[PDB]
DNA sequence: CGCTCAATTGGTCGTAGACAGCTCTAGCACCGCTTAAACGCACGTACGCGCTGTCCCCCGCGTTTTAACCGCCAAGGGGATTACTCCCTAGTCTCCAGGCACGTGTCAGATAT
DNA sequence: ATATCTGACACGTGCCTGGAGACTAGGGAGTAATCCCCTTGGCGGTTAAAACGCGGGGGACAGCGCGTACGTGCGTTTAAGCGGTGCTAGAGCTGTCTACGACCAATTGAGCG
């Protein structure tokens, strides 16, 4: 058992970093990508709850994503909304 | 060498898929869900959605990074050099 | 009850330019997204083009209008090229 | 009384009109609407549509594919700055991003 | 002589809403820039000047944190190559 | 005649925003930044009045292009 | 500074999942003929806030020599990548458990046909 | 009074949802050599700065108009509607082939000679 964020592993944010196009990965970076992409999460989901608690409903479907990330401007496809 | 490193880049644009292991993620999507509402359950393809937004997110970011390294005469990321987008950008 | 999408729709647009070629789902669901997605920036932008006139039609000058300001290139007249001749055609 | 058609077959559009119609009565858009304005959407759904899948066609055959996947509509649309300045506030799910080296770090 | 420190301007430009460009020049150069698309028009002489404030207020955003990439860079001295850094993150030319 | 806007109009803009230095290189390129940001929020403004049947550039069709980059503004009709 | 040879790549075996035509079914939303109210055109008629020049000082450019500075190669070691080292939790998968909308319950009555 | 129907008063499984367990092994992690990168410094090499007097044109004053504005008659338009009737999705299982990989000789890279 283990809940300390580290499930962002330092193979995932080193692929990610590569996707990105950069080259040298310095050890500072890991904790503070882990940062940004909870805020992010933490913008996305806050309204995603609020899709779903607007129809009163007990579990969080694709549109509530869906429209939480169209209203807050970074726009999906794949998905319907 | 300390430098194949480029042919992984182009290797994980070969690629496509998604980087993150799915119960790690799921994982830290309910640990930020349960402590700010009572008892979210989630469709498997919406934290599938999450996890690409997110991650397309972080690709933008690290692009943005390699400009902001770059323009700095860097071929190597530091954290500074990340943040320069949360300013620049709006949030 | 049925889903609703544009499925067929986008399939029979593809064989407009390329017969030879299948699609996946994942895809079909790509194009069943762009194609709402235009229609929700130029309905919007016909509304409020009719709403910056206090009028009650949206009309075809309102999407003339809004497609006009859609695209910032020969598309938006490509686009209109298009629109004109459907418009035309229909009332002819 | 005779035998139905679409508007579109008489307005020479394959795109059906009339849903269109009904998505702007059912969008509530306005408390009238011009019959003019579907017909020119569904015009609009054409054209933008068949230009992406062409180029759409073009990314799948140079990489020798035959089947259609989110892939070759993202490097369609990055292969063309027209379509990049619609489509930049949107990620095209799993098609990933455009096999890109920026010249300062390659060998040599 | 030469000048030392040269603050003057930061203590001055900053404390009050003042306009930066003088009207006539900028009246005809919206106009000349229009008729490209459309001439005989007729110009709201309120429209223009609010589309100068706008001008103004973006080079504002077109400096405040343009600055701060250069010295994200380490220049004090902006370069053109600093807009082709800050301008393509904000999504406006490309 | 973009050359209407003059070195020192964009040394006081950038004195607002508080600068330091420069080289003078700078400024020909940026008078054609703003020259396309000019123009773009021009040619959305008139496109309104003219498709309004207009012939007056309205300062609310000035507020309506601003409102299309969300950069909206009061006192002009809004 | 061109060779040896290790490191990614490309053709053949064969297999197996997600398309593509189902396959009419068919459940229904598009069109036709009506019914129909009202807004926006078409259009006078009010007419300003647009376009259009003399006097008068200011707004911008050109010139003084120069260094803050960027870019230079000089100086300067750390810590990331690569690599092989082991230790472990992602994914898998099969069985658990419990929620919803259901048809008929079962019997019999709050409300009145 | 009468027929009957209408909640108390409720043990009967699919579909669905999410849970938790043990093994396997794909892979995360652990440690370290050591190169190659960020680097740490200062003129030395190259160019922004108010002038300082000076040229380029913007502005306080006048002066006319078909535009920009109301707001009535009305006719053309869509609303709204119900039947008829061409459309679109279900789900059922092909008929696959196309994409999926592993095996097994090509092309791309590290070492100094």
């Amino acid at each position: 058992l283990r809940d300390n964020i580290q499930g962002i592993t330092k193979p995932a944010i080193r692929r990610l970093a590569r996707r990105g196009g950069v080259k040298r990965i310095s050890g500072l970076i890991y904790e503070e990508t882990r940062g940004v992409l909870k805020v992010f999460l933490e913008n996305v989901i806050r309204d995603a709850v609020t899709y779903t608690e607007h129809a009163k409903r007990k579990t969080v479907t694709a549109m509530d994503v869906v429209y939480a990330l169209k209203r807050q401007g970074r726009t999906l496809y794949g998905f319907g909304g | 060498p300390g430098t194949v490193a480029l042919r992984e880049i182009r290797r994980y644009q070969k690629s496509t898929e998604l980087l993150i292991r799915k119960l790690p993620f799921q994982r830290l999507v309910r640990e930020i869900a349960q402590d700010f509402k009572t008892d979210l359950r989630f469709q498997s393809s919406a934290v599938m959605a999450l996890q690409e937004a997110c991650e397309a997110y972080l690709v933008g970011l690290f692009e943005d990074t390699n400009l902001c390294a770059i323009h700095a005469k860097r071929v190597t990321i530091m954290p500074k050099d990340i943040q320069l987008a949360r300013r620049i950008r709006g949030e | 009850s049925r889903k609703e999408s544009y499925s067929i729709y986008v399939y029979k647009v593809l064989k407009q330019v390329h017969p030879d070629t299948g699609i996946s789902s994942k895809a079909m669901g790509i194009m069943n997204s762009f194609v709402n997605d235009i229609f929700e920036r130029i309905a919007g932008e016909a509304s409020r083009l009719a709403h910056y006139n206090k009028r009650s039609t949206i009309t075809s000058r309102e999407i003339q209008t809004a497609v006009r300001l859609l695209l910032p290139g020969e598309l938006a007249k490509h686009a209109v090229s298009e629109g004109t001749k459907a418009v035309t055609k229909y009332t002819s | 009384r005779a035998k139905a058609k679409t508007r579109s077959s008489r307005a020479g559009l394959q795109f059906p009109v009339g849903r269109v119609h009904r998505l702007l009565r059912k969008g509530n858009y306005s408390e009238r609407v011009g019959a003019g304005a579907p017909v020119y959407l569904a015009a609009v759904l054409e054209y933008l549509t068949a230009e992406i899948l062409e180029l759409a066609g073009n990314a799948a055959r140079d990489n020798k594919k035959t089947r259609i996947i989110p892939r070759h509509l993202q490097l369609a649309i990055r292969n063309d700055e027209e379509l990049n300045k619609l489509l930049g506030r949107v990620t095209i799910a799993q098609g990933g991003v455009l096999p890109n080296i920026q010249a300062v770090l390659l060998p040599k």
